[PDB]
């Protein structure tokens, strides 16, 4: 009745349950400079034991890690997952533990990507949002459309076991975030490999779906929000980082997706800023096959992006990708469309090994 | 940094008083932290020596009470064990020995007598029951005084007799033990290309006794990213980015995480800098000290080299400029590193043009592909 | 060279296999000291003009030190290796035929799928 | 499948349908302006007036509250098309122009929308270029292969002309 709930709402209940108590009492916790977190992690330290259920204690677990992922700094939180050692467990049961095994998955992925983590929640997501029938993976289904199903009703009650509302987190938020890490992620390797230069092989969640979009008969305007994170893909394609950064909102004022947080300011602008490095890696990926050389000036002043930046994303990327491509750092300028008899050498190699592997079954 | 935090953070004896001591004499002998905390703590236990040397000026000041007690109390302490031993070596029983042997080695070694310590310690290994547990631990206590007496070749060789000991459990850190020594070891003893790996293979998740969370993740990371010649691409992204496990310890100092995600990510200015920064911590650090200065060179050789070879012609003195650190220094710097031949910068500090050097021409392009195509005709042939 | 000097230190025996015969083991010496030039010439130039600090730090790894004033200048004189502006003021050296070579590829090439075609 | 469902036969070209659009009908009662424009851009076009005309012409639109009504939702694509075209032949008109005068030659909203206005015409092939952000500098095709392919480019297109004429000769030998 606590852990879901915000530190305030919490000690509303707390004080209000006091107030009702006479004050005479008897209580094994003893009073901290913080009285929530102590309840909390006195509860949980109490639940836990060898002798203790799984079910029970994985139950404590789980509240510890839903609690700390909303409240706390997420490290912490990643800290208990991986001490707490629950892989079988987690999965089953507990009766209630399902939703939270993918509920604390949700938040910590859900805190993590506001700490602007885009990488780390990509990680986190993967499993749990892979699913079809996600919505109700997260124990959050209307009662009524089951209910029908379920009946008779003496199986049907033990079944319908899902969390209610209040517990439950909107699905558009979470789609939508781990969709905008996918894109972060997956489209500066698709670009590259419309470059076709092919150093690296980056999947992006959403991407089905963007598929879909292309060989549609009709393209409308976005109105749905996986429309707007659509628009500002092909928009970060083309090379408009405003544009996409404009989309998002679009998509995201209908959905609201955006507004269910509350320091949506901050991650605006630090979601600007990532867009903006990745937007300008994603346009010279597509774009340096009819330039030979380029400007880190006017491309700095034009990303909004400070040569510092520039000059770093584009050597790493260049030196990872193996491109042939040259930086003059005393002049601020890049080369590139080169090697030949390189290539060839490469080539040679493999040839090589495709007859050593032909050698084999020979034998 | 605070100093309650690194002392308290050391499980380790050694490490909450010598770290102490280190950091008192390693950095500003007036300062009171390092003397203080030593004094108090050294008060807390056997060895009067220590005390003797803090009762010394710059010390906590001298008390009659405290090493009467202390030195009383270990006569007392040694006439026991001596009879004790000596009824247990005139009841037979040897693992009543081995307690001895060990007895006498912790008494030593609270008294901070270590070379008995080790004597007494290696004593207990013709009475072991079995190796594994009655030798393997003699081995870490071997370890632990060997390491707090500065020999890490005996270090070496006793992670060699433990870990060479047939009986090894996968589940038992003490492999995390050994690592941790081992790594200790080729850290003290180019980069070594050794403690990297050590430390980068595994934690234990318990104490380590022998390394700090954070020694670990700053050893390890600091050690890898110096690792030029033998690091591979992987050794920076497999051994260390790509690392899940590491990660742990990592997150730990998150300031050499950033250190490294600025290296790997090609921006080397910040990355020094964050070194600039800790220099004077990680001078502070008893094992670190003396390899700080190479290993941070090392990293600025790496850097310049990645700059290097990516630039057929240099504007050496836009990039002094543009550098983040003065250019006479970088200029200086690079002029000591090419001696060595660490860099084949080709460079005259004057002109401040650099360029780098990785018919003829074509003439390689043509010899390579005639390579290629002798290496088909020979497996031509093999088919045949 | 120190690994190989060191391969004939140890075999020794095997080079002795008479005595009289080989007093004095000359010829895997002779050999010995062809095998060492062969690395340096197999970098081979192809550079227009090279930097006398980087050639000084490969030569430097050949035992005479001096050898690179000497030893460079002297593997111009085998002509394994080509080298340009030795000897210079500034310090530095200076490093249809192609179309015969294109065809000589075509030609293995061609040969390489003949022998495959009749296998 | 909704060109065959609006009754049409086939897809048509924006010329095709420009034509429906040539008829005095259409015409008649289209404001004097488009007509100008049409013939701007569409008839005579030419890079080194296009831009003082257009801005003779942008004025008058502006000034009607209907004419500019109309105009107001089309500048995008309408921008796009005029651009197109001065991208085309500017390709016909030089083979190395500088990024300063290219840019200069053609009106855009801002430089580096010009830049992303060429690149989009390379990449749906209305133009081959190579920009090379050191000289500032464009070029419409490693120097002498490029040079040594437009020349025999238009060597072709000389023999052609020469093989037609003489056709037209053929002609005038009966005369």
């Amino acid at each position: 009745h606590t852990y879901y709930k915000f530190d305030y709402k919490a000690h509303q209940r707390q004080l209000t349950p006091p107030e009702g108590s006479s004050k005479s009492e008897q209580d094994q916790a003893e009073n901290e400079g913080e009285d929530s977190a102590v309840l909390m992690e006195r509860l949980c330290k109490y639940i836990y034991a060898k002798d203790r259920t799984d079910r029970i204690r994985t139950c404590a677990i789980l509240c510890h890690i839903y609690h700390h992922a909303l409240h706390s700094r997420w490290y912490q939180a990643r800290d208990l997952m991986l001490m707490s050692h629950l892989q079988d467990n987690i999965q089953h049961a507990d009766p209630p533990v399902q939703i939270l095994y993918n509920r604390t998955m949700v938040q910590l992925g859900i805190c993590a990507f506001r700490q602007g983590l885009t990488k780390d929640a990509h990680n986190a997501l993967l499993d749990i949002q892979s699913s079809g029938r996600a919505k109700e993976l997260l124990g959050q289904g209307l009662l009524l459309r089951s209910l029908q199903e379920r009946n008779q009703e003496q199986e049907k009650v033990e079944r319908r076991r899902q969390v209610p509302f209040h517990l439950h987190i909107n699905l558009e938020l979470l789609e939508c975030v781990y969709l905008v890490s996918a894109m972060l992620l997956e489209i500066p390797y698709m670009a590259a490999h419309e470059s076709d230069a092919r150093r690296r092989m980056i999947s992006k969640q959403f991407h089905h779906q963007l598929r879909v979009g292309e060989r549609q008969p009709l393209l409308g305007p976005p109105e749905s929000m996986r429309e707007h994170v659509v628009a500002a893909s092909k928009a970060m394609k083309m090379g408009d980082w405003k544009t996409c950064h404009s989309f998002i909102i679009n998509e995201k004022m209908n959905g609201k997706v955006w507004d269910l947080f509350p320091e949506a300011d901050k991650v605006r602008t630090m979601l600007v800023r990532k867009i903006q490095e990745e937007s300008l890696r994603t346009y010279l990926f597509t774009y340096s096959s009819v330039y030979d050389s380029i400007s880190m000036e006017t491309l700095s002043d034009m990303f909004e992006l400070d040569l510092p930046t520039v000059h770093s994303i584009i050597s790493k990327m260049i030196i990872n990708e193996e491109l042939m491509a040259s930086l003059d750092q005393p002049t601020q300028t890049v080369v590139m469309h080169r090697x030949x008899x390189x290539x060839x050498x490469x080539x040679x190699x493999x040839x090589x090994x495709x007859x050593x592997x032909x050698x084999x079954x020979x034998x | 940094y605070d100093l309650t935090t690194r002392i308290a953070h050391f499980l380790d004896r050694h490490l909450v008083f010598p770290l102490l001591e280190f950091l008192s004499v390693k950095e500003i002998y007036n300062e009171k932290e390092l003397l203080q905390g030593k004094l108090d703590l050294l008060s807390d236990t056997n060895m009067v020596d220590f005390a003797m040397d803090v009762y010394k000026n710059l010390y906590s000041d001298d008390i009659p009470h405290a090493l009467r007690e202390k030195r009383t109390t270990v006569v007392a302490q040694l006439k026991q064990l001596q009879a004790e031993t000596e009824p247990i070596v005139k009841h037979g029983f040897r693992q009543e020995y081995l307690d001895t042997l060990y007895r006498y080695a912790k008494f030593q070694y609270e008294c901070g007598n270590y070379s008995g310590a080790a004597e007494y310690l290696y004593f207990f290994r013709v009475l072991v029951p079995a190796t594994d547990r009655n030798a393997l631990s003699s081995l870490w206590g071997k370890l632990a005084s060997e390491i707090l007496m500065q020999n890490w070749d005996a270090a070496m060789e006793d992670l060699t007799r433990l870990k060479e000991t047939i009986d090894n459990n996968s589940v038992s850190s003490p492999l995390q033990s050994l690592q941790q020594r081992t790594w200790l070891i080729h850290w003290s003893l180019k980069g070594r290309d050794n403690i990297i790996d050590l430390f980068l293979y595994q934690p234990q998740y318990l104490n380590a006794i022998q390394t700090m969370c954070p020694h670990i993740l700053r050893y390890l990371t600091t050690a890898v990213i110096t690792n030029k010649d033998v690091r591979k691409r992987r050794q920076v992204l497999k051994d260390l980015v790509k690392v899940i496990q590491q990660e742990s310890y990592t997150y730990k100092d998150p300031i050499t995480e950033f250190v490294e995600c600025l290296y790997v990510n090609f921006d080397f200015d910040g990355a020094q800098k964050k070194l600039r920064e800790c220099e004077s911590v990680l001078v502070n650090d008893f094992f670190l000290v003396a390899c700080l200065e190479d290993f941070i060179e090392n990293a600025r050789l790496f850097i310049f080299e990645t700059f290097c070879r990516i630039h057929q012609c240099i504007s050496i003195n836009m990039l002094a400029d543009k550098l983040n650190m003065t250019p006479e220094e970088a200029e200086r710097w690079i002029v000591n590193l090419i001696r060595n031949a660490r860099l084949d910068a080709k460079i005259d500090s004057k002109l401040g043009h650099v360029v780098m050097g990785n018919x003829x021409x074509x003439x390689x392009x043509x010899x390579x592909x005639x390579x290629x195509x002798x290496x088909x005709x020979x497996x031509x042939x093999x088919x045949x | 060279p120190q690994v190989y000097e060191e391969l004939f230190s140890y075999s020794c025996p095997k080079f002795l296999s008479e005595p009289f015969l080989q007093q004095l083991k000359v010829f895997s010496d002779e050999v010995q000291q062809q095998a060492q030039l062969s690395t340096i010439r197999s970098f081979l130039k192809l550079y227009t003009t090279m930097p006398v600090a980087k050639l000084a730090g490969f030569l430097d790894l050949t035992e005479q030190e001096f050898r690179i004033q000497l030893l460079v200048f002297k593997h111009k004189m085998k002509n394994l290796v080509w080298t340009s502006g030795i000897s210079a003021l500034d310090g530095e050296f200076q490093s249809x035929x192609x179309x015969x070579x294109x065809x000589x590829x075509x030609x293995x090439x061609x040969x390489x799928x003949x022998x495959x075609x009749x296998x | 499948r909704l060109a065959t469902l609006l009754g049409l036969q086939a897809p048509p070209t924006r010329i095709g349908l420009i034509n429906d659009m040539v008829r005095f009908n259409v015409l008649q009662y289209v404001v004097p302006e488009v007509k100008d424009l049409y013939n701007w851009l569409e008839v005579e076009f030419n890079p080194l007036k296009l831009c003082e005309r257009v801005t003779k012409v942008l004025n008058w639109v502006r000034e009607q509250p209907e004419k500019e009504p109309e105009l107001q939702q089309y500048v995008p694509q309408l921008q796009n098309n005029t651009i197109l075209r001065l991208l085309q032949q500017v390709s016909q008109i030089y083979q190395s122009i500088e990024f300063s005068r290219l840019t200069s030659l053609v009106p855009f909203v801002d430089a580096f929308q010009l830049e992303r206005a060429i690149v989009d015409a390379a990449r749906h092939c209305d133009l081959q270029v190579r920009i090379d952000h050191t000289s500032r500098t464009l070029s419409f095709g490693x120097x002498x292969x490029x040079x040594x392919x437009x020349x025999x480019x238009x060597x072709x297109x000389x023999x052609x002309x020469x093989x037609x004429x003489x056709x037209x000769x053929x002609x005038x030998x009966x005369x």
